[PDB]
RNA sequence: GCGGGGUUGAGCAGCCUGGUAGCUCGUCGGGCUCAUAACCCGAAGAUCGUCGGUUCAAAUCCGGCCCCCGCAACCA
């Protein structure tokens, strides 16, 4: 029921231009969604991006449950580096190592579907890898 | 903001070389005050 | 820390006299007002409308918060500067060093695509001088402009070469055209474009009285001759029939006249000169070719000459700059910067005024 | 189709029986003049359209290609 993840970071407080007419189509109203989103954001880090479940019901009131941090910018993070897919295997932009990633892998665990967090470690990997970091 | 009416009739290759070559853009030379055309019959308050 | 320390007081200024070139609160408001436009879900049912708002947008935010990084950056460098001097942690210092030099890097990008923004803009191009009507003084005043110029270019690190030249047959140069080869040298030359106005005692006068000399500067980018492409068949229709008078029963039943048209164009050759219907069609196609080309080259012309007549609209303000010798002062029309270091000027020191120039936009 | 041509920046030579780049102007540096012109002196400057060939050797002889200039392109 209009269920779609679709934001900016977390610190920008009612995102107008990017967002703007995605988040109030529906019924809900633009002041609601952002104040939920300020509440929940306070807890933890601004910054980031978080994504979070948008099940609109007819009374309005809207249920959510937040997700981990995108595993992109982690990644960006952890690097030191912004721009780094332009030509990959041609040049090497930037690079990781993989204990590094590990790390990264088990802070995100209970959003994560696994229970072996070796696997989880190799996807972020590959994700790494997609990008254009070599490990 | 008037428009400067040149003499050059209708420019076509280059406009501010055309107007170079026009009254607006012409030589001027001052007056001497002593020296050749320096002779005055009467003064300013003569 | 000296050096740096130097750089940072200059890059804020810099800051600042972007700022003020741009007009940024006013950016500012129009992104604020276009990202409200945007917000609001009526907009994107236009679409034509909508990706333009948003085309619009991105620049107007770019320019913003690039200003803004500006503004802070500079305070960390300084903050961290202190850091450096007296605590004396090294790699701070560093670090400092390195975010202000990346800092610099991308207030120079802004600045740069403020400047050169124009598509001719990282061509070479063709610096034309010309002197005006006064006679002596004014042929050696186009030299002086001429010789600045050529000092500027090298300065820069252009490579000048004088395509031609005519002389004035006492003193001076009657004209001169040079070609200026380097990277961005149309969009760095570009203002300079327009009359210049020398006042000064002639030398060559016998009264030796001041004089108001004229001459102009047009700087023109080097444009590459695009290839004249031949027409298509499609395009032509051909008719072809039998000749004028002439003599004979097989003239009198062969079609060897050809009348060739554009059908894009309404244009249209006919040829019967030969006997030959395929030598017809050759010469007639010849003909035809030969046309488009002149039409061409004349709606080169209109528009040239358009754009020609805009220009002399503007009149008394296609003079940019005022060099006086007599009281020692340059000025810039345009954008109203002076300098009473006149020798140094002349010598070729017109990146105090062409930079400004740049900046403005004109 | 048949001839003639392309040579310092311009207009002309040589090519005439292969090996020598000449004339007039122009350009550049000096002079004369208050200065400029004229005048005087001294210099520089040419892969001979281009590409191949024949030669010990090519502006020069032969051919191809590009461009120019003549002519001829008829008796239905
Ligand atoms: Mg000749
Ligand atoms: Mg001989
Ligand atoms: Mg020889
Ligand atoms: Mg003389």
């Amino acid at each position: 029921q209009a269920y779609v993840k679709l934001q900016v970071a977390a610190g920008m407080a009612n995102p107008s231009p990017p967002v703007g007419p995605a988040l109030g189509q529906q019924g809900v109203n633009i002041m609601e969604f952002c104040k939920a989103f300020n509440a929940k954001t306070d807890s933890i880090e601004k910054g980031l991006p978080i994504p979070v479940v948008i099940t609109v019901y007819a009374d309005r009131s809207f249920t959510f449950v937040t997700k981990t941090p995108p595993a992109a910018v982690l990644l960006k993070k952890a690097a030191g580096i912004k721009s780094g897919s332009g030509k990959p295997n041609k040049d090497k932009v930037g690079k990781i190592s993989r204990a590094q990633l590990q790390e990264i892998a088990q802070t995100k665990a209970a959003d994560m579907t696994g229970a072996d967090i070796e696997a989880m470690t190799r996807s972020i990997e590959g994700t790494a890898r997609s990008m254009g970091l070599v490990v | 903001m008037s428009r400067y009416q040149h003499t050059k009739g209708q420019i076509k290759d280059n406009a501010i070389e055309a107007l170079l070559h026009d009254p607006l853009f012409r030589q001027r030379v001052e007056k001497n005050k002593k020296g050749k055309g320096s002779y005055m019959r009467k003064g300013k308050h003569g | 820390i000296n050096p740096v320390n130097n750089r940072i007081q200059d890059l804020t200024e810099r800051s600042d006299v972007l700022r003020g070139y741009l007009d940024y609160d006013a950016k500012k408001e129009r992104l604020e007002e276009v990202n409200a436009e945007l917000e609001q879900p009526d907009v994107w049912n236009e679409p034509e409308r909508a990706q333009a708002l948003g085309k619009e947008r991105s620049s107007l935010e770019a320019v913003v918060d690039t200003l803004d990084q500006m503004k802070q950056g500079l305070e960390d460098v300084s903050g961290l500067l202190e850091l450096a001097v007296e605590a004396d942690d090294e790699e701070t210092f560093n670090e400092a060093v390195a975010e202000l030099d990346a800092l610099e890097e991308k207030l120079a990008q802004l600045e740069f695509r403020r400047m050169f923004s124009g598509e001719y803009d990282s061509a070479d191009c063709y610096l034309d001088i010309q002197a005006g009507s006064g006679g002596t003084e004014a042929q050696d005043w186009a030299s002086m402009l001429e010789r600045m110029y050529l000092r500027w270019a090298e300065s820069r690190g252009f490579k000048t070469e004088i395509i031609e030249e005519s002389e004035g047959e006492v003193a001076g140069i009657k004209s001169v055209t040079i070609k200026i080869s380097g990277d961005y040298a149309y969009g760095w030359l570009r203002t300079e474009t327009g009359v210049h106005r020398l006042v000064r005692k002639s030398p060559f006068d016998s009264g030796g009285r001041r004089h108001t000399s004229f001459s102009s500067a047009f700087v023109y980018p080097e444009v590459d001759d695009d290839i004249d492409i031949e027409i298509n068949p499609a395009d032509l229709r051909i008719d072809v029939y039998r000749t004028s008078g002439a003599g004979g029963q097989h003239v009198n039943r062969t079609e060897s006249a050809v009348r060739i048209t554009h059908i894009p164009t309404g244009i249209v050759t006919q040829c019967q000169n030969d006997r030959s219907q395929h030598k017809n069609k050759d010469q007639a196609m010849k003909q035809m070719k030969a046309k488009l080309y002149e039409l061409e080259m004349q709606k080169k012309n209109a528009e040239k000459q358009a754009m020609e007549d805009n220009k002399s609209d503007i009149g008394w303000g296609s003079q940019i700059r005022s060099y006086v010798l007599d009281d020692s002062r340059i000025k810039d029309l345009r954008t109203g910067v002076e300098t009473r270091n006149t020798q140094a000027v002349l010598d070729g020191s017109l990146d105090q005024f062409i930079e400004a120039s740049l900046k403005a936009g004109l």
